[PDB]
């Protein structure tokens, strides 16, 4: 079918099979700025799954296929290298989790 | 030709077969290109990176 | 009239597969041309009898000068009046020519749908924030019906003698 | 090619129409990706699009954005000789030619069968009647 | 209609095939038991082939 594949079900027909394919349309897109990657404290940081997403003014990661915008910590980040190489790279604040609690 | 129609059908079968596959022809382009329902531009600026 | 130059003891040409093309007149050694009268076959287009029973009819590949007189590249057709729009529709005739019922039978050019500029920018992403289930169908046949013939009931059918 | 009872119909998609297809499946997934195959247009910019498609591969993707320069250059070089393996090759369509080769092949070798005798007198249909009578003809004829 | 085309060509095939069994194909007759009923052997032999 078209669209992200679900299941089927199977019928019977005469001389024949009839498939019903349930899929995903994904529907009533918004569209925003994005980043590739993030340096904070003069290193680039990558989202471990999902896209870096702004809405204006804050900087969020959401999944690719549905709008769920998260708080950038080091929990869904992952760092490589120094924030020199990759051209398009933003500047934003990566919550580190475990300072408040020491703090 | 008056001698032809005493072997009954035999020029219709030979012209339903050909114009069986005189359609498939045009079947066969269409499942192969037309799987989008809209036609999309590149924008006039390309920079692609 | 033709074009071609006979060396000056040929009578007649054979281009392909032994087919005569150029046969010179014994009276003024001229070389003169032979095509075969057009012919081609003719296809009747119709909208449906419980619609309505105007029909519009195409020649195949043979030029209108020869027999709503609309000249497509796949023939000549009679009955149609050619518009100067486009339409996803139902008969097919060639070229990129398709013909529909829209209180009389008109032609169009195919169109191939909708035209998408897609916002493409270098730093901007479209994310989806729903979704929908689709439940579609797939027909596909699997065996046909059973069929065995006899040969010698059917070729002679109980005569010893054949 | 009309030349006995022979007819050649044209395809129902002009080749100007397909090459509207294809432009229109080339705009649409370098400007969006494989969201086309699945319902509506999201944009995506190239290089995030080609993101994606090292992690399908299982190759994280610090490894295109650290190496898009040397990326951008190997593909743009590996464009460039595509067209000239074709454009000055021997046959790199030989898969093609040889459908044209047997349709036009397998057709005059049926117009050739009009010319043999099958065991009448002569091969021209005009001939046996002009100079033989009704009775006896339709043996040569049949 | 893709189911129904199988039977459409099926039913279709088989009537052409019963239909030529009406048909002289250059005897005197399509009826096998009018030829062997108004002539000798050695001349019937001749339309039966
Ligand atoms: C994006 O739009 C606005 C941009 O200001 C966001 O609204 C603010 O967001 C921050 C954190 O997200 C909050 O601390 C502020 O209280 C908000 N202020 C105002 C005036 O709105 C909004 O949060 C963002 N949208 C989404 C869905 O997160
Ligand atoms: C992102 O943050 C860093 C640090 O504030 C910025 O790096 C500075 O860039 C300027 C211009 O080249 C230099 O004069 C400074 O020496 C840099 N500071 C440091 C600590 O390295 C960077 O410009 C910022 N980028 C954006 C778009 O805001
Ligand atoms: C065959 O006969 C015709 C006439 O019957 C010839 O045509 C004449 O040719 C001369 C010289 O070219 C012209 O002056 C005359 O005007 C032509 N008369 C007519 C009626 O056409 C022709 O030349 C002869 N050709 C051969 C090979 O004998
Ligand atoms: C996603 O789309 C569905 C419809 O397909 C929305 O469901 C509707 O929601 C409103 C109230 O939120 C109801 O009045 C309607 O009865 C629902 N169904 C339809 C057909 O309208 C749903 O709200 C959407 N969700 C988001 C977050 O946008
Ligand atoms: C995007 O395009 C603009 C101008 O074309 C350019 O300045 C910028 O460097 C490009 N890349 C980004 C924002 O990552
Ligand atoms: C044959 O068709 C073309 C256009 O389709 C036209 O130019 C030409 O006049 C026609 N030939 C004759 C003898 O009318
Ligand atoms: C279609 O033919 C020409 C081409 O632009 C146009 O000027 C004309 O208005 C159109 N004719 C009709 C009947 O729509
Ligand atoms: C972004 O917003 C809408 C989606 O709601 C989209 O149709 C539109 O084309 C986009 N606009 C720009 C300037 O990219």
């Amino acid at each position: 079918g078209k669209g992200y594949h679900l299941m089927s079900f199977p019928q019977s027909a005469p001389h024949g099979v009839v498939f019903l394919h349930v899929t995903y349309v994904p529907a009533q897109e918004k569209n925003f700025t994005t980043a590739p990657a993030i340096c904070h404290d003069g290193k680039a940081h990558f989202p471990r799954e999902g896209v870096f997403v702004s809405n204006g003014t804050h900087w969020f990661v959401t999944q690719r296929n549905f709008y769920e915008p998260q708080i950038i910590t080091t929990d869904n980040t992952f760092v490589s290298g120094n924030c020199d190489v990759v051209i398009g790279i933003v500047n934003n604040t990566v919550y580190d989790p475990l300072q408040p609690e020491l703090d | 030709s008056n001698l032809l129609l005493q072997y009954g059908s035999f020029c219709t079968q030979l012209n339903r077969a050909l114009t069986g596959i005189a359609v498939e022809q045009d079947k066969n382009t269409q499942e192969v290109f037309a799987q989008v329902k809209q036609i999309y531009k590149t924008p006039p600026i390309k920079d692609f990176g | 009239e033709s074009n071609k130059k006979f060396l000056p003891f040929q009578q007649f040409g054979r281009d392909i597969a032994d087919t005569t093309d150029a046969v010179r007149d014994p009276q003024t050694l001229e070389i003169l041309d032979i095509t075969p009268c057009s012919f081609g076959g003719v296809s009747v287009i119709t909208p449906g009898t419980n619609t309505s029973n105007q029909v519009a009819v195409l020649y195949q590949d043979v030029n209108c000068t020869e027999v709503n007189v609309f000249q497509t590249r796949a023939g000549c057709l009679i009955g149609a009046e050619h518009v100067n729009n486009s339409y996803e529709c139902d008969i097919p005739i060639g070229a990129g020519i398709c013909a529909s019922y829209q209180q009389s039978i008109i032609a169009y050019t195919m169109s191939l749908g909708a035209e998408n500029s897609v916002a493409y920018s270098n730093n901007s992403i479209a994310i989806p924030t729903n979704f929908t289930i689709s439940v579609t169908t797939e027909i596909l046949p699997v065996s046909m019906t059973k069929t065995s013939v006899d040969c010698t009931m059917y070729i002679c059918g109980d005569s010893t003698e054949c | 090619q009309k030349f006995n009872g022979l007819t050649v119909l044209p395809p129902l998609l002009t080749d100007e129409m397909i090459a509207q297809y294809t432009s229109a499946l080339l705009a649409g997934t370098i400007t969006s990706g494989w969201t086309f195959g699945a319902g509506a247009a999201l944009q995506i910019p190239f290089a995030m699009q080609m993101a994606y498609r090292f992690n399908g591969i299982g190759v994280t993707q610090n490894v295109l954005y650290e190496n898009q320069k040397l990326i951008a250059n190997q593909f743009n070089s590996a464009i460039g000789k595509i067209q000239d393996s074709l454009s000055s090759t021997a046959s790199a369509l030989g898969k093609l030619q040889d459908v044209v080769n047997q349709n036009a092949q397998a057709l005059n070798t049926l117009v050739k069968q009009l010319s043999s005798n099958f065991g009448a007198i002569s091969s021209v249909l005009n001939d046996i009647l002009s100079r033989l009578d009704p009775p006896e003809a339709e043996v040569q004829i049949d």
